């Protein structure tokens, strides 16, 4: 650090990073009477005296299942129409083969989606999700086609076509870098983008713990169900766990009291399971809301929020489906290869101070230029890219120099 | 040769050997599930369809138009081959609606209009 | 029995209150950004 | 009795931990957007 | 308000405000068998017949503890490197001492 | 203690202070650049000029009022110290 030195990048790098967010969990509904005692009529008659201790659990589980369906619907269903990429795929050098659907495969999933998918009763039933995996893949393909062909437009009104090179120029202009930077480095940027996507596929294929959150959700649900089933076969201080023996080899009074104790134990187990499921569903709903927000802001537009859609300056994102989750590919612009320079707040030309309209003053070491704050393209100081305000007495750090004017024929 | 009955991961008996003839039998739980009534509202009609969740229609009469879905077996709805927006969600991409004489149909979900930007 | 019923009611009320608090936080954020300013966040303050 | 007391304590701790995690997520977001950048969101990073 | 009058500031004010957010809580862990009855063998034998009730609570508390650690890590650990201010602190009149 | 124990946090208080100091030093020296790639130095007057330009006020407003703005910032920080020291109920949430 020093009071008159500034560092400005002379190159850049296009980096693609992934992000996994669970959106829904498996919809299990457990019957109360069947779980507590599915075959003993007298046990059900005894349980009937407990009131509505078996309707609350069913209502809670039904609400949880409805919540899961709503989570998936709000995360993925965000397009009014189903867009399609043109059969000709000359996007100026950018190659989206890894994310676009593959018609050869029967499931019509892309390469990365296939990698993600391959890598990842005593009265209990598991309901099927309302949206099949093919419909989720269709939504993802529609979002990808709309983003590639249209850009911002298809998420805020009528979809409008625009060449991908010009869309990328708009996205560059939206982070503080002019259009000529992309237009004069189109092949390099396209090659960097393709290489980054290839590295992303390789990294997802190599490491075996990248998709940790979805596996965590699945394992937690399975462990909860297994614990419930194991808790089913316990004595709870009675003579035997199974109530058939209790009802057979015992007098009606003592058999009744033992059945009551077993009923209390199993009811407590079911209540604990339901409470844990409710808390877990709240957590999953928070995650699904975050995923929906990221889809709305990173995929359907360009976000200026720092560290939200990736790591760097956001350019675009691509959604990818996953089992009970979603995966984003945040394309970001990261500067590289900086160079030291000497800066100056203003310039004193004719007794009047000159400030840059946009950019910053730098110095080769002998001369002075005006350059962008993010990319180093120096240019001669002129009247059009500077504005005059005040005299040369109040600015602390002004530098004597000369400015040029176009009007001099 | 010395094993009598089998168990799954959850310590639930799922296979037994017949003591007389040494053959293996597979134990399958007796079918069960919930019953769901699909109605277009009393303000429109008094005709309803019934869904047996996760149960084959073969065990249905034991305990109109029969259609078997992934979420279960749909009794009382005529399966069309078209595709409309989801009115009543049944499960696994199947939706039901009251269309036109007058009947309850059960189509496959449609994900919106088909578009292709030039 | 009555204590179990009351405890179940209290737990359900606690979870419902947490959900309502999340909704109220979202509403406060939307009032701060949509009403008192003009958000550039996509699909936050309406469609368009 | 003691098992009921322990389970009540655990459930309350779980709900409190959920609330604290929401607060920590908000703090992480504010650190990412206010400190490492300059937010245009109204009344997020202070008043003004 | 009138259809031709506008008010425009002529000065400003640099105001600093604080904001406090709790990011983590104390990591506790309560044993089940010891809490219920720490020394009675008969009591432990009776409790063993209740099933896996002292495992779920321990699992939940361990999850809470690791969640607290992750909360602190995600809130604070957001810099790859450790930057240091220069020994001479002349920031144009701004005093960060 | 009836079978209850309190585990210690993984990150000690000195480590949290080290993170906070690193963040402050990066903000003062680099600006927002250190949070989006390579850290690029910039004078604090010029960084504050950029931040003024970000809210719709030109750079000359800062450059022609640098001393007044610096004094306002210093007075504000001193008032923060005094307000935190006097009022003991500010830390309501942690308590
Ligand atoms: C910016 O960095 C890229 C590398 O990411 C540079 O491109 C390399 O240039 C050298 C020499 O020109 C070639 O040998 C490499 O094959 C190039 N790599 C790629 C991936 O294209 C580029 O030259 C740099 N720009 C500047 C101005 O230095
Ligand atoms: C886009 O990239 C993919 C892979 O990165 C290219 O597919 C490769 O094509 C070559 C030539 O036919 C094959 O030898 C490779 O095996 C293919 N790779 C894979 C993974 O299948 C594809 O050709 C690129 N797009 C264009 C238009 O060239
Ligand atoms: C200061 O800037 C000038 C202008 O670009 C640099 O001088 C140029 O140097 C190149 C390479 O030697 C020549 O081809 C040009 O003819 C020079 N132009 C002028 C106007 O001198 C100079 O190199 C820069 N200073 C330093 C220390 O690099
Ligand atoms: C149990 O007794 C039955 C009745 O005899 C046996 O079944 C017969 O086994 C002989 C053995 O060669 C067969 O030839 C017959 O065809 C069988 N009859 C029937 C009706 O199955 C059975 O094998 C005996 N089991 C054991 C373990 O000894
Ligand atoms: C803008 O406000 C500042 C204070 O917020 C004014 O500075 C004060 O000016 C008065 C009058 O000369 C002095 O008595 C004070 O000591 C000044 N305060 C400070 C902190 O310097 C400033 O004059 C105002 N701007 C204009 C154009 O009047
Ligand atoms: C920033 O402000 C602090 C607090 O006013 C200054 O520290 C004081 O410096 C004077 C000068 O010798 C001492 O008499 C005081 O005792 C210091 N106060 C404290 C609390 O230590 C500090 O000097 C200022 N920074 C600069 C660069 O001047
Ligand atoms: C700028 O100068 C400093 C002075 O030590 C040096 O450490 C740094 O490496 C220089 N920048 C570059 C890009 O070399
Ligand atoms: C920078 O600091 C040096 C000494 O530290 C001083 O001589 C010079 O005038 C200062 N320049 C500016 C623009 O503050
Ligand atoms: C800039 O030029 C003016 C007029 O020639 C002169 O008064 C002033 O001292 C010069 N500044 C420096 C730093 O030499
Ligand atoms: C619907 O399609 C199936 C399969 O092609 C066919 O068997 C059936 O007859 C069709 N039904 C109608 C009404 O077209």
């Amino acid at each position: 650090y020093s009071n008159n030195s500034i560092a400005i990048p002379t190159n850049f790098t296009i980096s693609v990073t992934t992000e996994i967010l669970p959106v829904s969990m498996t919809k299990t509904s457990v019957d109360c009477t069947m779980y507590i005692c599915g075959d003993s009529t007298e046990c059900s008659n005894l349980l009937l005296q407990y009131g509505s201790f078996c309707t609350q659990l069913n209502r809670a589980l039904t609400g949880i299942a409805v919540e899961q369906d709503k989570n998936t619907q709000e995360v993925f269903a965000q397009v009014k129409q189903i867009y399609k990429t043109p059969p000709i795929k000359d996007f100026g050098g950018f190659n989206f083969s890894q994310i676009l659907p593959d018609p050869s495969k029967p499931s019509k999933r892309s390469f990365i989606e296939d990698l993600l998918f391959n890598k990842v009763f005593n009265g209990l039933t598991v309901l099927p999700p309302l949206l099949t995996d093919e419909m989720i893949a269709q939504y993802t393909s529609a979002l990808l086609a709309g983003t590639i062909t249209s850009g911002w437009t298809f998420g805020a009104g009528a979809a409008l076509q625009i060449p991908f090179a010009m869309q990328m120029a708009y996205r560059f202009n939206g982070i503080g870098v002019t259009q000529n930077v992309l237009y004069e480095n189109q092949k390099l940027i396209a090659n960097q983008f393709n290489s980054a996507i290839g590295k992303i596929q390789d990294s997802l294929s190599s490491t075996a713990s990248a998709l940790g959150k979805l596996q965590n959700v699945v394992n937690q649900n399975a462990q909860a169900l297994n614990t419930l089933v194991k808790q089913l076969s316990s004595n709870f201080g009675a003579i035997s766990s199974v109530l058939n023996d209790i009802l057979s080899r015992l007098d009606p009074p003592e058999a009744e009291v033992q059945i009551d104790r077993l009923i209390t134990g199993r009811l407590q187990s079911l209540q604990t399971y339901v409470t844990q499921q409710l808390i877990r569903a709240a957590e999953i709903r928070a995650s699904a809301n975050l995923a929906a927000t990221k889809m709305s802001e990173c995929v359907l537009g360009q976000s200026k929020r720092v560290d939200f859609c990736g790591k760097g300056y956001h350019l675009m994102s691509f959604p990818q489906s996953a089992p009970h989750g979603v995966v984003f590919l945040h394309v970001t612009y990261v500067p590289a290869q900086e160079k030291n320079f000497t800066t100056a707040p203003a310039i004193c030309h004719d007794g009047k101070a000159h400030f840059p309209r946009e950019g910053v003053f730098v110095s080769n070491g002998t001369h002075w230029f005006v350059t962008q704050r993010n990319f180093y393209e120096p240019q001669i100081i002129t009247t059009d890219n500077t504005f005059v305000s005040g005299n040369c007495d109040v600015v602390i750090g002004i530098v004597n120099n000369t400015v040029y004017d176009p009007l001099q024929p | 040769p010395f094993q009598q009955f089998g168990r799954d991961i959850a310590d639930t008996t799922d296979a037994v050997r017949d003591p007389q003839t040494l053959e293996i039998l597979d134990i399958t739980p007796c079918s069960f599930g919930g019953v769901s009534v699909i109605t277009p509202g009393t303000n429109t009609s008094n005709q309803v369809a019934v869904l047996y969740q996760g149960v084959n229609c073969t065990e249905v009469p034991v305990a109109s138009n029969v259609f078997q879905t992934r979420a279960g077996c749909l009794i009382g709805a005529e399966h069309v081959n078209n595709s409309y927006e989801c009115d009543i969600p049944i499960g696994a991409g199947i939706c039901a609606s009251y269309q036109t004489s007058q009947s309850i149909i059960a189509y496959t979900m449609s994900l919106g209009a088909e578009n292709s930007v030039a």
